[PDB]
């Protein structure tokens, strides 16, 4: 890391977003309607009490590829262990692109990917298709007909082996096409 | 062109081939099944089993004659 740090005189007033995480932290603390207080793995809780500002309160990281972090993560509140960016998954196999067929589960999608099978003895094509379940954090928010880029991760549940990590989005009220990519 | 063209149109022309198979009474008696079920020898080529009578059966029309037979 050659170059080091130039020199805005806002950074420190700027770090106010770390009174917003802790009152975020505090306000988990009042929904009594849950059962477990959720927080991240990689963050003691000893660090709220503090005032020096000196350690940080969010965990993130990068999940290389060619492929940067939303700052919506950075700057978020949520608690997300399947998260590829704030969770504790990791992100290696085969990088894939879809739309988006349903977005109806509790952080989980429905990608549609399309392609051709040739048949020889006809010298012809057909249409195919299948579905992926994959998973959403919160960091984005999609909608039927929005193109995805997912990656493969480890057994997330029955269903699922893939995580969102790009959306492209897709205006409503347009013509839907085959679309294969 | 009475027979569906186009380069997306593989299914279709296969199953168009799958259904029409079927109409020509030598695949039906081959694949069906039925022929298998009703045949004496259950699709051999030799059976044995014993002579219970021995018979004498008529020709047909133009021909004139006693053939000689058994019931098995
Ligand atoms: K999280
Ligand atoms: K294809
Ligand atoms: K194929
Ligand atoms: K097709
Ligand atoms: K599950
Ligand atoms: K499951
Ligand atoms: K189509
Ligand atoms: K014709
Ligand atoms: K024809
Ligand atoms: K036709
Ligand atoms: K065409
Ligand atoms: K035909």
């Amino acid at each position: 890391r050659h170059p080091l740090r130039p020199d805005p005189d806002r950074e420190r007033r700027a770090l106010e977003r770390a009174e917003n995480l802790r009152k975020a932290a505090y306000e988990m603390a009042e929904n009594q309607h849950e059962r477990a207080y959720h927080k991240q793995s990689q963050i003691f809780q000893g660090r709220f009490l503090r005032k020096d500002n000196a350690r940080c309160l969010r965990f993130y990281k990068s999940i290389g590829m060619g492929y940067h972090t939303p700052i919506t993560a950075i700057n978020g509140t949520y608690i997300d262990k399947k998260c590829p960016f704030t969770g504790n998954v990791s992100i290696r196999g085969r990088i894939l692109r879809g739309v988006v067929h349903s977005a109806k589960m509790q952080r989980s999608i429905i990608v549609r990917r399309d392609y051709l099978h040739f048949v020889q003895k006809y010298k012809r094509y057909e249409r195919r298709h299948k579905h992926v379940a994959a998973h959403l954090s919160p960091c984005f928010r999609v909608k039927e007909g929005d193109i995805v880029t997912i990656g493969e991760c480890r057994p997330l549940s029955k269903t699922i082996r893939f995580n969102v990590i790009k959306v492209e989005p897709v205006s409503e009220a347009a013509k839907k096409r085959f679309s294969p990519f | 062109m009475s027979k569906t063209s186009g380069l997306y149109t593989a299914r279709k022309l296969r199953t168009v081939r799958r259904v029409n198979r079927w109409a020509d009474k030598k695949y039906r008696k081959a694949h069906l099944g039925t022929w298998l079920k009703a045949n004496p020898l259950e699709g051999a080529c030799m059976a044995r089993g014993i002579v219970t009578q021995k018979i004498g059966i008529s020709a047909k029309q133009p021909n004139s004659a006693v053939r000689k037979a058994v019931r098995v």
